[PDB]
């Protein structure tokens, strides 16, 4: 299933419901060298940095 | 009690998005001991207590 | 949490390995390698007397 960053509900059987979302996680180090925070700023929010670069 | 005088803040950690990561400290000359107001007029963080 | 680390495969040698997840304290690993084997194949050609 996608986890998005609003809300995943479940109802598997008669358990009662689940809810689940995700962290904003990213790999890379988002304060060192050049060459990682485009990596970082990109795998967190995927689109509207391409448009930076 | 006025308890601000000069106020200067360090930062230990802000392991940061989940609930609530940012561990600060705050050093100050102060008046009696009492209490005290405390917020954050920018909304780019939050104060719990 | 994992974390790769490399030892010189030596007997008798204490081996440092310090942790750096921050939101922790750090810490350190002792290691010690004692009385390694290695064991072979065998397969019995034949035998003589």
């Amino acid at each position: 299933i996608p986890v998005t960053e609003d809300g995943i509900e479940y109802r598997w059987g008669n358990n009662p419901p689940v809810r689940l979302w995700a962290q904003l996680t990213t790999e890379g180090k988002p304060h060192g060298w050049p060459h990682e925070i485009i990596l970082y700023y990109y795998g967190l929010y995927p689109a509207a940095t391409i448009v930076a670069v | 009690a006025p308890a601000v005088t000069n106020l200067e803040c360090q930062v230990a950690v802000c392991t940061h998005s989940s609930d609530f990561g940012g561990i600060a400290t705050l050093t100050f000359k102060t008046d009696k001991p009492g209490k005290c107001a405390v917020h954050s007029h920018s909304n780019v963080a939050t104060i719990q207590e | 949490y994992e974390h790769t680390a490399t030892i010189p495969n030596v007997v008798g040698f204490p081996y440092k390995a310090h942790i750096e997840r921050n939101g922790f304290s750090p810490m350190t690993l002792q290691l010690e390698v004692l009385g390694t084997s290695l064991e072979p194949t065998l397969n019995l050609e034949y035998i003589t007397c």
